């Protein structure tokens, strides 16, 4: 995640300081320079499994269109719960369904 | 039969069902008559053909 | 559907492990396959690193531009390709 | 009150038909056109 | 790579249309303009987002 | 959304007005456009607070009143619609709802005739709304 | 900084560990083939390919 | 709108817009700046709403990088007015105003046609581009045109 | 008999579903878990009919 300058509102561009040989966070339309906590500059992944458990909405318990289920709820121990599958459109999506309860809203896998 | 509606082929079925009938299996025959869902799946196939 | 009908050698044609070896050698492979995750670091120290995911590994391994080009590979996929990192 | 039979639905349909008719939407849009469209465009 | 542009732009001095030649030179981020009739030239910094139309706009903003 | 649903159900808002809430997308779209299409639907009362829960709002009283065609203190189709027993649905509205493909199907059922079509099992979800 | 990411992206693709290029995948296929037999008749023969 | 740049090809994953009565595409940041929000912080706010989505941030990053030359509404506008498909010789005097006109008029007229609600246009544009980026990530289904 | 066969086939399909959903259904060559699932289901239905 990349952030901007608080007062200049322009993007912080991390420029090296060879004299101290450290990482910084330097804007360009201003001169506000701040130290970089982690020497990481940019990070990118190849295999993505993020967003499968981050696409959660609270009011999902109020939808009747979704099927109900007697799948025992790990937390609320109810026997009337809905279940669905990840929203990811990747061709290789593995359909280990994200069973969701009326209350817990937890993406639990009982496998 | 695909999910022409969001996450389901028909509003009369729940979301995320996969039973044979739930995605376009006909169990009846013409003599037995066709329930509306299987009728519609057959109609889709015929239009396609 | 571009494809090739390939006939192996007589001994291989009746053999399976040799056939798999020949397939693996033939099937095209790249780092992207075995590559898993990449992480660009400004590692100021040419002689060491300030990231612990490899700190001990570099210490036992170590015994210019300071910016670090660090990446991760996929062991499961790496061995799927009959190769080691 | 009791369960709703099928002929209940058929008479439902008959009443709906008698109100609206087959050309209902046709006359509706034609009337709304003559009513509001002309002045709005003018 | 230099790109001579014998454009259709009309220059204000000799008032001849298609007399403006907008040769863009991004090497130094510095533009170049030429006329084949009165030989007037214009200068303006050129970012990665400047075009002969933008150059002509800068010329009008500068001369007049 | 419940409030506006009931608002249109009374007839306060035009039935043609389409009201769609997207739970997953955290979106709420309302349409009142010309050129939209719609078809009627029975309203299965689904509130978990009364007997009509999972049951039709329409009743044989409305049937009698229509057979009269008058109101027993004109009682027409639009009267049924306005009373809140009958709603339309456009193509997009059809998606976010669960309909009972037959009046029988509203009540969860409990035979073996070779001269008839076959109804669905409907067992994957022990609960229906 | 930008040079480092350019190098990262450049290497991400331009390193082929093994295999003939242009071959996304290969399949281990078995094959039956009629084979003349020593006595003179023909014998089919399951064989990898 | 269109997601310029291919996956690690075409340089960054940039985006440029297509407009009525124009002849060229423009970086999306530029049209944001000509509409009032020159800073990229407001642009990202109106566009990205889950800052945790660093992936969104880095797909838009080339768009942000390329959006540093324009820093105010007038340069963004004359820039835009330079590509307004109009005649030759409008000069910055009227070019900026014509650009602002086409930013207001001919642009999302169904949203607003008067002044003072270009902020509404910015918010709606940010939402639309957010949908575009979600689709590029393909975390959601492409809107079935047959629906 | 037809109904018993249909019940058995639908049971096969349901067991295939329980198989795939618990991340237990084997992958077909060059054909995804979703695509393998679809193929197995289709084969089961063809066998049933
Ligand atoms: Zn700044
Ligand atoms: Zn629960
Ligand atoms: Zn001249």
């Amino acid at each position: 995640s990349f952030r901007f300058c608080l007062e200049c509102n322009n993007m912080l561009y991390p420029k090296e300081d060879k004299e101290n040989q450290r990482l910084l966070y330097s804007c360009r339309n201003c001169d506000y320079t701040e130290l970089a906590e982690d020497p990481k500059v940019y990070r990118h992944e190849l295999i993505t499994n993020i967003g499968e458990t981050a696409g959660i909405v609270d009011d999902i318990g109020q939808d009747p269109t979704l099927p109900r289920s007697d799948k025992e709820c790990p937390e609320c121990h109810s026997r009337d719960c809905v279940f669905f599958q990840s929203q990811q459109r990747r061709k290789d999506t593995n359909m280990t369904l994200f069973y969701v309860c009326l209350n817990c809203k937890k993406t639990f896998r009982d496998e | 039969i695909a999910f022409g509606f969001a996450d389901r082929s028909l509003p009369h079925f729940t979301k995320d069902d996969f039973s044979p009938e739930s995605k376009g299996f006909v169990e009846n025959s013409y003599l037995r008559g066709l329930t509306p869902q299987e009728f519609f799946f057959h109609a889709m196939a015929g239009r396609e053909g | 559907t571009p494809a090739l009908t390939v006939y192996l050698d007589r001994e291989i044609a009746l053999d399976i492990e040799k056939a798999k070896v020949i397939q693996s050698s033939i099937e095209y492979t790249t780092l992207k396959n075995v590559t898993s995750a990449t992480e660009i670091y400004y590692d100021p120290d040419p002689t060491s690193t300030v990231i612990e995911e490899d700190f001990d590994t570099v210490e036992a391994y170590f015994s210019q531009s300071p910016w670090l080009l660090r990446l991760e590979l996929d062991r499961a996929r790496m061995l799927d390709k009959q190769l080691t990192m | 009150d009791d369960t709703i039979t099928t002929e209940d639905c058929w008479t439902v349909i008959s009443a709906f038909f008698e109100e609206k008719g087959l050309v209902s939407q046709q006359l509706d849009s034609f009337d709304e056109f003559m009513e509001t469209s002309i002045q709005d465009l003018v | 790579i230099k790109q001579k542009l014998e454009t259709q732009f009309t220059c204000l001095f000799c008032n001849h249309d298609n007399s403006v030649v907008c040769t863009l030179d991004k090497k130094n981020s510095i533009g170049l303009l030429e006329c084949k009739k009165c030989n007037l030239s214009f200068q303006a910094p050129i970012n990665s987002l400047s075009q002969p139309i933008d150059i002509y706009s800068d010329w009008i903003d500068a001369c007049e | 959304v419940s409030t506006m649903r009931d608002l249109r159900r009374s007839g306060a808002i035009s039935p043609e007005v389409s009201i769609i809430r997207d739970i997953r997308e955290r979106e709420f779209k309302i349409f009142t456009d010309v050129g939209r299409v719609y078809r009627p639907l029975f309203i299965v009362e689904d509130d978990e607070s009364k007997d009509n829960k999972g049951e039709l709002r329409i009743t044989k009283e409305h049937i009698r009143k229509i057979q009269q065609g008058y109101d027993d203190d004109v009682y027409g189709w639009s009267s049924l619609v306005t009373s809140g027993v009958i709603e339309y649905v456009d193509g997009e509205e059809e998606e976010t709802i669960m309909i009972a493909m037959t009046p029988e199907d509203l009540q969860t059922r409990s035979l073996n005739d070779t001269a008839k079509r076959i109804k669905p099992e409907m067992s994957t979800s022990s609960h229906h709304t | 900084d930008q040079m480092l990411k350019r190098i990262e992206a450049h290497m991400l693709d331009l390193i082929a560990l093994r295999g003939i290029p242009g071959i996304s995948k290969v399949y281990m296929v078995k094959h039956k083939v009629s084979v003349p037999d020593e006595s003179g008749e023909y014998k089919n023969e399951e064989l990898w390919a | 709108i269109k997601l310029y740049g291919r996956e690690d090809k075409g340089t960054g994953r940039t985006i440029k817009a297509t407009l009525p009565y124009v002849k060229q595409d423009i970086p999306i940041v530029i049209v944001f700046r000509a509409l009032g929000v020159v800073p990229d912080g407001e642009i990202l706010q109106h566009i990205c709403y889950d800052e945790n989505d660093w992936q969104m941030l880095e797909m838009l990053k080339p768009c942000i990088e390329e959006g540093f030359v324009i820093q105010d509404k007038e340069v963004a506008l004359d820039f835009i007015g330079r590509r307004g498909s109009a005649a030759l010789g409008i000069r910055r005097e009227k070019r900026i105003q014509y650009a602002k006109d086409i930013l207001q008029k001919e642009l999302l007229p169904h949203i607003t046609q008067e002044e003072g609600f270009e902020t509404r246009k910015t918010f709606f544009l940010g939402y639309m581009v957010n949908r575009l980026l979600l689709c590029a990530l393909e975390r959601k289904d492409q809107d079935d045109r047959d629906h | 008999e037809i109904t018993h066969a249909i019940s058995s086939a639908k049971e096969q399909v349901q067991e295939i579903i329980y198989k795939a959903q618990h991340n237990e259904l084997e992958l077909k060559p060059g054909m995804t878990l979703r695509e393998s699932f679809e193929g197995e289901v289709s084969r089961t239905l063809n066998d049933a009919r």
